[PDB]
């Protein structure tokens, strides 16, 4: 059968606002060349370095991430994707191309703190079958595990200064207790958080 | 003499992205009218490397016809035959799950993706056209990480 | 007067099956004010897990991953110099110190009991200094 696999060396940039470039290592995992293609998305001020070339197998190389120019708030951070896709060389035939992309999260130095000291912060509501958070912080709350009633919720960042509302599966009549965990600056699933809902 | 000092080490350990995909081929399709039989295991996909936590509405497989919840197959002959797939899966409770495909879920709710990997199956609908006569496609997985 | 600093080695890339390489540079103790002629055996390395041979770093997660590490520094011939850690030793890489000052490296061994969580790692490290 046939086999695929982009690696990036980290799962979340920080990249400190105004800084010149981050760097980051992309490694083909594979046996085979592929070309390895990168982009930026929003949630093009960054610039990504080189923006496609030849990845040998089992090879790791580095992309830079330079800022040059673009405005963000400076009260908060503020959110795109790095996009990184293993291009392979080329009755039912498909061929696949995985594109692994992670958070560029864009940090003011005038922000105070980092994340896993306001983590705590969250607060919590249930409106109109849904559970919302809201996330009194100026950072990404990147929620990597979320229980409500002992019952497992698909996680998502909360943004900054702002809510989200997961959706609820069946059973969760009268629950209060909602349980979290967020993902560290260096993608480490962080302390277990644990609160009941306000009305 | 016993002479002390103190100190604390530190040390900082970082969690790459690794995404992993195997595709195990299906049986080969057999045309019946010009018609493939439904529900046709056309392949098997296994995604991995992934954090715990990553979900299914965080996986959006892609192609250019770019038909929301379906994959499309086209002939390699010039004469542009068409048929389409699905893709899903199941949960731990054995309940119907799909990830995005060009952007919309078929089925379920939003889930947690089985630890390790988790397997989709590509599944034939049908062809809103007719008569089938080598088929292709050429999909891109996305996996916005968590 | 004994002191004690401490540099940070890289970053450490935990792998795929959670655990991590073997002999990354974790960090560098450098040891100094000691007497002329102490020697490697003088020097005993401890922290609270107290684990003979080795210090183990956690987690700042309240999670309690755990990874153990070695600590040997290296003679002018670059043969092993063996402190003391929690008591014990390897046989055979016992050396008087270098003078004045020694580095000793905090070498990694692997995950102590599961898969290790990206983040902050520490080890709260006394020496103690015999013979002086």
């Amino acid at each position: 059968s046939k086999e695929y696999g982009v690696t990036i060396g980290e799962s979340r940039i920080i990249y400190p606002l105004d800084a010149a470039g981050v760097m980051v290592s992309v490694k083909n995992t594979q046996d085979y060349p592929v070309l390895i293609q990168s982009r930026i998305y929003d949630e093009d001020p960054f610039v990504v370095t080189p923006p496609l070339f030849r990845l040998d197998a089992k090879q790791q190389n580095s992309l830079r991430i330079a800022q040059a120019g673009g405005v963000f708030p400076r009260d908060k951070e503020s959110l795109k994707w790095l996009c990184v896709k293993g291009i392979p060389p080329k009755g039912v035939f498909v061929q696949f191309a995985i594109n692994n992309c992670i958070k560029l999260l864009v940090r003011p130095n005038e922000l105070k703190g980092t994340p896993i000291q306001f983590a705590e912060n969250l607060s919590w509501k249930v409106d109109g079958g849904k559970l919302i958070a809201e996330n009194p912080s100026p950072f990404y709350m990147n929620i990597g595990e979320l229980t409500f009633g002992g019952k497992s919720i698909p996680s998502h960042y909360i943004p900054p200064k702002s809510t989200w509302a997961f959706d609820l599966p069946k059973g969760l009549a009268g629950a209060r207790n909602v349980s979290w965990r967020i993902i560290n600056d260096q993608g480490g699933l962080d302390r277990l958080y644990s609160k009941n809902v306000t009305l | 003499a016993d002479l002390t000092a103190s100190f604390t080490a530190t040390a900082t350990l970082v969690e790459p992205a690794r995404i992993t995909l195997t595709y195990k081929e299906g049986a080969p399709i057999t045309i019946m009218n010009g018609n493939i039989d439904t529900e046709l295991l056309v392949g098997t996909l296994t995604l991995g490397g992934y954090k715990t936590g990553t979900t299914s509405t965080s996986v959006n497989f892609t192609d250019a016809a770019g038909d929301p919840m379906y994959l499309t197959f086209t002939s390699q002959d010039g004469n542009n035959h068409q048929f389409t797939t699905k893709v899903i899966g199941k949960d731990s409770r054995d309940f119907d799950i799909s990830p995005k495909v060009n952007g919309e879920n078929l089925v379920g709710d939003d889930v947690v993706l089985a630890t390790g990997s988790q397997d989709f199956f590509v599944r034939s609908i049908g062809s809103k056209g007719g008569k089938l006569a080598k088929y292709t496609d050429a999909v891109t997985v996305t996996v916005s990480n968590q």
